[PDB]
């Protein structure tokens, strides 16, 4: 609709709906930043729609790669991508965007995390939605039961001789 | 040497009303075949010590 | 296999100190190749020269190994057909050589298996060692500060009479009396008195058993050797060092002393080749001469050398580029200061100045 | 001989930037460019220009791009005349290269006029006596060393002493209520540097891409060859000419960095068979620095205020270069590493700056008085600076202590925080007019702020801030003293 | 004081003889790299 | 149907690692700056590249490699192109030579290109993380910088660069490849030992994944070691050209320039300042320029420099040294006296400064650093002119800044928040990384069953980019973390100060010695 310009007044691309349709269909998540890659080459800028597709595909995708990556969390990459489009980007996430955490949060068990982005829903946006904040207190009140609270090595008492400092 | 000579000056535009002829070097780099120079273009069909 | 340029005569075109141009005919021999002169020229020794540069195609020029005296134009001179080389072996353990790898002992032939070229590549990135452990040499500062790594690089760097000599007789007498293998000294531009007296202290020590087997060869081309011989002795002690390294895969210790010389001589020559001097007046290619003869000194997967080398700082000025260019090629690094001597504080070690690389909790304790 | 336009020669050697050309019909004129007409596969086009001649026939030229891709015996063609460069309004706005060829990708620009980069500089009999206060909004220049307009100043620094942000600062200050034009000269200096500032004129409205610009840029860096380096200075001060000139327009001139022009020259000075002079310059270093200096110049016609930045090797002011730059300004701005490391911004060193306009005749007598006061009380402090560390602070007499605390106040009171300088220091900046700077340090040598804290004075702006700035240190040291009390 | 003095003079010493190297070794590389081309006379009218 | 060469002419002098070729009558002509091979046998070929161009027709060449293959008479063929080496990712994890020839182990991209035009170039607004507090602080470095590590021999100017690799490996590892940081690093005239010492090193932690190394070591001609940084960047510009952010390391540029003055002084240029030719700082100047941060419309890569360069007695007043400060938007000074008193990294921060300033810093570091940098700045005074608040914390923030190995930013960020807010106040300088040490790699409100939080724990390394989005000082996490930092305060002075001054005995008093130094290594 509106002409977009860039940093030095040149102007952007802002048909930005084929590349969510490539995002759409991608099977690793890591494959969905290769995209963003080719927009930005493309002067076609990432919107807030594209930015959701993408965290769409990484909740949504198996793993990052075909083959598994040490330490690899689906949670950072998306916290990651949120700070590069609130900061680098100047674009506030909506609620779609933090749904979505909030749903990898829940299903990797991730407990602690989800309370954490349940607040941020409940500060920025309005609310949570209410089944997920249930599902995240109901996998808090399992580890309860079964004691996987906190790491357990944490909770063995120590002492100032007895303190293996690697 | 005389073919690959004639195919590269059949090659060349330039030396195309030019005159071939053919000197002969002896190099003690190549222990077998030949190479062929001329005007710049070099083919090597040769082999030295392994 | 033969050379094919073995038996090529050339004849010489121009003589200026020690470097002398050749002329042949059928074309200049290969660079590093040895020639020897043929025309008798009334001298009491023979003369060798080693090709360095190509002039032309035709033209070469050489450093020669001995004095170039009595040396007139058109000279005959015959290419050996290949590099400068030395004896190798156990046959040479118990033995004194010079540059050119003659027996100056005046005792019977060496009787060598084979003799390997003095220039050669040095190990690859793949045959490099990762084994680092404490040499304890019974020295406190050294072995607190600044330990030694065994089968590492080890630099003596002090100036004149600061005591350079007496801590390398000192790790003499601690380590190599008592070490498994075997131990090469190359003495560089050094005193002639101090060979003989490491000779008689071997022999004493019985590390030379003149009837029996010995544990140390001797290479010397001291102080009153022509330029060209103080730059290719230290090659032919490291031949000599490699081959125990590398064809048998033992352990080594190479005492050099002193290695300042070595780049002294080169700057003597390149003079004389008609190259601009470096800063100083020091040739441009200081720090490539090194790292040639350096990165050959080292360890492999076949074998270790611990090598132990005096560097000289002229003027006690540790900032002239021939030091300074020495200690990035050094494990260890050992400075001396004059001051320090004059408080009688002996060995005059400066600690702050000193390094070492096997200063880690993950190798010491 | 006379018309030279398209004279045909040919490529005889090549060293480096510096290239060898043969005309059969002779060399044409000193000065002259040459275009590499021969397709040798290369990216961009290839400019020479002749610097001397070695015979009747034969030229060498400096190139003004990379000599890659250059064979011997290639073509050359003359152009007919110098390096030109467009002129007039049109200009405003842009960025250009030593060539006069935007890179700004902005589409053409139409220029109605070209001149050349090299000008005769102007007689004794061009010259116009303009003794005019020039205020910068900076405590430190406009007390001790105030500029004058139309005249020349220099911003002699090592390297990370603020030589740039002084820069920025003045631009920020007084090309955006300029009256008249602005010319700006990156001359071997970091790219990035150009791009913050292309930046922030924009969003100043300095540059106006919609509407009407009032500066132009002209960017030789240091990833271009020292050939461009040492002819983008000429080709910026011909468009200031211009404007001065033909325009009669009152115009600035900001260079950085100067010394890059004598750098460059020096890196061709070699390959030209010229022996180096004491230190490794070139022995034509007065010379070709005088005449671009005298080109910078304010004539009957117009003004030029020009700014330039000197850097200085290694802290060392007695280098030839920057040395030999002192004789060409009207006022000297000497930063020191010290004063920076100590905290003070700009660490400018009072004792070192000098200014033409310090004379009672030109400047108000208070103004002269004022100066001078501070001048002799600094002189003084560091004199007891080297018996307080000796016999220490109590040995002092009372008069002595008076001039310590005093010139102390003055020292941290020199400081000021720039608008530019937000990010570095974290605090926003500060205009102080001239007025008031005299009213301030006038009060505070006669020990009017006697009691007021010594840290009130550091980091602000007039004695306004000073005062506001101890209140809020008094409000913040009772609340300690409370929490302390209930303690 | 007498020994920073005599490290002022020695350091006065040593920077006047490198630069005066400094500059006679471009001296002579640019005499070295200069030659003298074929010589156009008269050879034979002497 | 022939593959044929340009023949050029022969080879006519041989000097070194430099030759000089004499061209034969009527041939076409060889290029300014091109490859070149010489024909050291009808099937094998020494790579040269052109330097010079007389009057005469004769050739400067400088070899690459089998130069003990070169001699004179030899012939000589003109490819008629610039230098061109692979690059693209099937190259990481590799060691290579600057012709881009793999050393074994125990797309091709121009080495000439040009730099980002000004208009091509984006502000540095994205940090890069060298994991040690003292510089991510006060000396901040931001993707597209060129920030020079100078410093004496044996100071850490190494290690602080390969630790700044290796910590992008944990980073990589989660976030996406996008932001991912590759890593160019480029030996040069160092020993081959290092080389394969770093090669495991770099190993042993999983950087080669991310990693490639490039080698000239010293045994290597010249030619190589001069071309070593314009090959690595050349590299690093293959990523920053598709939208990706690339960190080169030159280790080090002092021994590339001796190099440039050996080729140049036996190929007949004239000498300079210290012999040094006299374009040596357009050397580096063309190298380092190349190191940018391009702007949206050409897909925001970059490539960060981290030039290396060695003085000599603390003296930056050097030639080459001066060049490169006054070309790095910023420098990291290691000060050889810092580094014999202990402290390590030895950054001096008076000397060390960064130009890209608080833009290159995240949101949750800019507070933080702020703060930070004025009690730093009170506290040098201080001492140089009493337990105020400035000294008491300006020393536990100098004993923090003792690292060995790079630091997570979430541990980083809180130890700092700690000190800043005088929680440490009561702790004793000696006992400050013991304190760190607990906080990081222990919990005592869990130990002693004391922890009420939620979800702010140091043990969820998850929270590193929350906080790095939202900042310590928000609502969010800032209610939380203070009531962490009560407890851990609190806890530790009760159970472990206390017995800690209550230690006499010589055993006991020696285990607490070994204690505290291994903290400072650990955390
Ligand atoms: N460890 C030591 N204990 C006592 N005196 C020492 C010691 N080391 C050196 N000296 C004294 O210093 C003198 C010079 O020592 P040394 O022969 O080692 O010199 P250097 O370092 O080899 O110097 P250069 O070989 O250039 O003469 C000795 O003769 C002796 O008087
Ligand atoms: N942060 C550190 N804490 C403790 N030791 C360190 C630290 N960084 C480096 N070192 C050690 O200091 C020594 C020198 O480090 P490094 O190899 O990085 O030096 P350098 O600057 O590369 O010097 P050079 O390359 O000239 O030898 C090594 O033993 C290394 O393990
Ligand atoms: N007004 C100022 N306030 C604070 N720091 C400053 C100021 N001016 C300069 N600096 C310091 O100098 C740096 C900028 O240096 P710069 O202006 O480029 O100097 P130069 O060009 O002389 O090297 C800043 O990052 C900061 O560290
Ligand atoms: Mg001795
Ligand atoms: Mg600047
Ligand atoms: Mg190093």
């Amino acid at each position: 609709a509106a002409k977009k310009y860039d940093l030095f007044g040149y102007e952007v691309d802002t048909n930005t709906a084929p590349w969510i349709e490539k995002i759409k269909k991608c099977k690793y998540y890591d494959e969905a930043g290769e995209v963003l890659v080719n927009m930005n080459v493309s002067n076609c800028p990432p919107d807030i729609a594209t930015y959701n597709a993408t965290l769409q595909c990484i909740y949504q995708s198996p793993s990052k790669q075909s083959t598994p990556v040490d330490n690899e969390s689906k949670f950072c990459a998306m916290m990651d991508l949120l700070e590069e489009m609130q900061h680098r980007n100047r674009l506030k996430p909506n609620e779609e965007s933090w749904t979505w955490v909030m749903k990898e949060c829940v299903k990797s068990g991730q407990f602690r995390l989800g309370y954490c982005i349940q607040q941020v829903m409940e500060t920025e946006c309005k609310g949570c939605p209410a089944d997920l904040v249930k599902a995240n207190e109901a996998n808090a009140q399992k580890a309860k039961t079964e004691g996987k609270e906190h790491p357990g090595h944490l909770s063995q008492q120590a002492g100032l001789f007895d303190v293996k400092v690697e | 040497a005389r073919r690959v000579a004639e195919e590269l000056h059949k090659g060349l535009k330039e030396l195309a009303d030019y005159t071939l002829v053919l000197k002969t070097v002896v190099d003690r780099t190549i222990v077998k075949g030949f190479a062929v120079e001329l005007a710049g273009q070099y083919v090597n069909k040769a082999e030295g010590q392994q | 296999p033969v050379a094919d340029h073995k038996g090529r005569v050339g004849h010489v075109s121009q003589v200026i100190g020690a470097v002398v141009d050749v002329h042949f005919a059928d074309g200049v021999p290969p660079v590093l190749t040895a020639l020897d002169v043929v025309d008798k020229l009334g001298r009491d020794e023979p003369l060798t020269l080693e090709i360095v540069q190509h002039l032309d195609a035709h033209t070469g020029r050489c450093i020669a190994m001995q004095t170039t005296d009595l040396l007139k134009l058109k000279a005959k001179v015959v290419s050996t057909g290949g590099n400068i080389s030395v004896p190798v072996g156990r046959e040479t353990l118990g033995r004194i050589f010079n540059v050119l790898g003659d027996a100056i002992d005046q005792r019977g032939p060496v009787g060598e298996k084979l003799r390997m070229p003095i220039h050669a590549v040095a190990p690859k990135l793949a045959d490099q060692a990762a084994e680092d452990a404490v040499l304890t040499t019974g020295i406190k500062v050294i072995d607190l500060i600044l330990p030694y790594c065994k089968g590492g690089k080890i630099g003596l760097f002090g100036g004149a009479g600061v005591g350079k000599t007496v801590i390398i007789m000192e790790l003499i007498n601690n380590v190599a009396k008592g070490h498994g293998g075997f131990s090469v000294f190359a003495g560089v531009g050094e005193r002639t008195r101090e060979g003989t007296d490491l000779y008689l202290e071997m022999m004493q020590s019985k590390v030379i058993d003149l009837k029996g087997e010995s544990k140390c060869v001797l290479v010397y081309g001291q102080m009153n050797e022509p330029p060209g011989a103080r730059a290719r002795v230290a090659q032919s002690a490291l031949t000599m060092a490699e081959y125990f390294r590398d064809v048998e895969g033992q352990d080594v210790l190479l005492f050099i002393d002193n290695i300042f010389r070595f780049t002294q001589a080169n700057s003597e020559v390149s003079a004389l080749l008609g190259r601009i001097p470096a800063a100083v007046g020091y040739q441009p290619t200081l720090a490539e001469d090194l790292g040639q003869l350096q990165e050959r000194i080292t360890s492999t997967t076949k074998g270790s050398i611990t090598s132990v080398q005096a560097v000289y700082v002229p003027a006690d000025d540790i900032t002239d580029p021939a030091p300074a260019t020495t200690f990035s090629h050094l494990d260890a690094t050992t400075v001396l200061d004059r001051a320090v001597a004059e408080s009688g504080i002996y060995p005059a070690v400066n600690p702050l100045e000193c390094a070492s690389r096997i200063m880690d909790p993950d190798v010491i304790s | 001989v006379a018309d030279h336009k398209g004279r045909v020669g040919h490529v005889s050697q090549v060293i480096g930037a510096v290239v060898d050309v043969h005309f059969a019909d002779g060399v044409p004129p000193v000065l002259t460019a040459l275009d590499v007409v021969d397709k040798l596969g290369r990216d961009e086009p290839l400019t020479l220009e002749i610097v001397q001649h070695l015979d009747a026939h034969t030229g060498r030229c400096i190139a003004m791009q990379t000599t890659d891709l250059l064979k011997l015996k290639a073509k050359v063609v003359s152009t007919g005349g110098n390096i030109s460069v467009p002129v007039g309004r049109e200009t405003l706005g842009r960025i250009f290269n030593v060539l006069g060829d935007a890179i700004d990708q902005r589409g053409p620009v139409g220029e109605k006029l070209r001149m050349p980069i090299h000008a005769v500089a102007p007689k004794l009999a061009d010259q116009a006596a303009e003794d005019a206060v020039l205020t910068t909004g900076i405590k430190v220049i406009d007390l001790i060393l105030p500029y004058c307009k139309g005249g020349k100043i220099g911003l002699f620094g090592g390297a990370g002493v603020g030589k740039t942000v002084i820069i920025m600062e003045l631009i920020n200050n007084v090309a955006k209520g300029h009256g008249g034009f602005s010319v700006f000269a990156g001359v071997g200096e970091r790219t990035r540097e150009g791009t913050d500032l292309y930046l922030e004129m924009m969003q100043s409205k300095v540059i106006d891409l919609k509407g009407e610009s009032k500066c132009v840029l002209v960017y030789g860096q240091m990833n271009e060859p020292p050939g461009a380096r040492a002819r983008v200075a000429q080709s910026a001060l011909t468009m200031a000419e211009y404007f001065r000139d033909v325009e009669g327009q009152d115009v600035l001139l900001f260079i950085d960095n100067i010394f890059r022009f004598t750098q460059a020259n020096s890196e061709v000075s070699a390959l030209l068979g010229r022996i180096p002079a004491a230190v490794g310059y070139q022995p034509t270093l007065a010379e070709d620095l005088g005449q671009l200096q005298e080109r910078i110049t304010s004539t009957t016609k117009g003004s030029i205020t020009s700014v330039q930045a000197v850097y200085v090797p290694a802290d060392d002011i007695t280098d030839p270069a920057p040395a030999t730059t002192f004789s060409h300004l009207d006022a000297t701005t000497v930063l020191d590493r010290a004063v920076a490391e100590s905290g003070i911004y700009p660490a400018v060193n009072p004792l070192e700056c000098a200014s033409r306009i310090m004379d009672p005749d030109v400047i108000s007598v208070d103004h002269y008085n004022v100066a001078q006061d501070v001048v002799q009380m600094l002189t003084k402090y560091r004199e007891l600076q080297d018996i307080i560390a000796v016999l220490g602070i109590d040995e002092l007499s009372e008069e002595d202590k008076l001039i310590v605390d005093r010139a102390r106040k003055l020292v941290k009171f020199l400081s000021q925080p720039f608008q530019v300088a937000e990010v570095f220091t974290g605090m926003t900046g500060h205009y102080v007019q001239l007025d008031d700077t005299i009213d301030s340090f006038s009060g505070l040598l006669m020990g009017t702020y006697d009691q007021v804290p010594e840290m009130a004075f550091y980091m602000v702006g007039g004695i306004n801030s000073v005062l506001e700035k101890a209140k809020k240190m008094a409000e913040e040291a009772a609340e300690l003293e409370k929490m302390r009390r209930a303690r | 004081q007498q020994r920073t003095s005599s490290l002022y003079n020695k350091t006065r010493q040593f920077g006047i003889t490198a630069a005066l190297i400094e500059i006679l070794s471009a001296m002579s590389s640019l005499e070295g790299n200069a030659m003298k081309g074929v010589r156009r006379n008269k050879f034979w009218e002497g | 149907f022939f593959k044929t060469t340009e023949m050029i002419g022969y080879v006519h002098s041989i000097d070194g690692t430099i030759a000089t070729l004499i061209p034969a009558p009527g041939n076409p002509g060889v290029a300014y700056n091109t490859i070149i091979q010489i024909q050291v046998s009808p099937t094998t070929f020494a790579a040269g590249l052109v330097f010079n161009l007389e009057k005469d027709g004769r050739i400067g060449i400088i070899l690459m490699d089998n130069i003990t293959e070169v001699q004179s008479g030899q012939k000589v063929m003109a490819t008629g192109q610039l230098l061109h080496i692979p690059v693209g990712a099937g190259v990481l994890g590799k060691v290579v030579n600057p012709l881009g020839h793999e050393v074994p182990v125990g797309t091709l991209g121009k080495v000439d290109t040009g730099a980002p035009n000004i208009v091509s170039r984006s502000p540095v607004n994205y940090n890069l993380l060298t994991g040690f507090k003292a510089v991510d602080t006060m000396i901040p470095i931001g993707r597209g910088q060129r920030e020079l590590i100078v410093g004496d021999r044996q100071t850490g100017k190494t290690s602080i660069a390969v630790s700044t690799i290796i910590n992008q490996v944990r980073i990589n590892q989660q976030i996406l490849s996008k932001n991912a940081v590759i890593s160019i690093y480029v030996s040069i005239g160092q020993r081959c030992s290092n080389v394969a010492r770093i090669h495991r090193l770099l190993q042993s932690y999983g950087a080669l994944r991310y990693t490639t190394v490039m080698a000239a070591t010293a045994a290597e001609p010249a030619g190589l070691q001069y071309l070593a940084p314009y090959a690595g960047v050349t590299m690093g510009e293959y990523f920053m050209n598709r939208g990706r952010h690339c960190l080169c390391v030159y280790d080090d540029l002092s021994k590339q320039a001796v190099a440039y003055r050996q080729i140049s002084l036996l190929l007949r240029r004239p000498p300079g300042r210290e012999a040094y030719p006299g374009d040596v700082f357009y050397l580096h100047s063309r190298l380092l320029e190349r190191a940018a941060m391009l702007s949206p419309g050409k897909g925001g890569g970059s490539v960060t420099a981290l030039p290396i360069v060695e003085t000599l007695s603390n003296d930056v007043t050097a030639y080459i040294v001066t060049n490169v400060i006054s070309i790095t938007d910023g420098q990291i000074y290691l000060d050889t006296k810092l580094f014999t008193g202990g402290q390590r990294p030895a950054v001096n921060i008076g000397l060390s400064v960064s130009r890209v300033g608080s833009s290159a810093q995240n949101a949750a570091m800019k507070g933080v650093a702020g703060k930070l940098k004025g009690i730093l700045a009170e506290y040098r005074k201080l001492a140089a002119d009493v337990q105020t608040i400035p000294m008491i914390r300006g020393a536990r923030f100098v004993a923090l800044f003792n690292q060995k190995q790079p630091s997570y930013f979430m541990n980083a960020i809180v130890s700092l928040y700690a000190c800043l807010n005088g929680y440490l106040d009561d702790v004793k300088v000696q006992y400050v990384k013991f304190y760190e040490y607990l906080l990081v790699h222990r919990d005592l409100g869990i130990m002693y069953g004391t922890a009420k939080n939620k979800f702010f724990y140091m043990y969820v390394q998850e929270l590193n980019y929350l906080i790095r989005f939202f900042t310590l000082n928000s609502p969010i996490l800032h209610g939380e973390l203070e009531e962490m930092l009560k407890q851990h305060t609190h806890l530790f002075l009760q159970h472990y100060q206390s017995k800690m001054n209550a230690i006499k005995s010589e055993k006991d008093v020696k285990a607490l010695k070994n204690l505290l130094y291994s903290c400072k290594r650990a955390v």
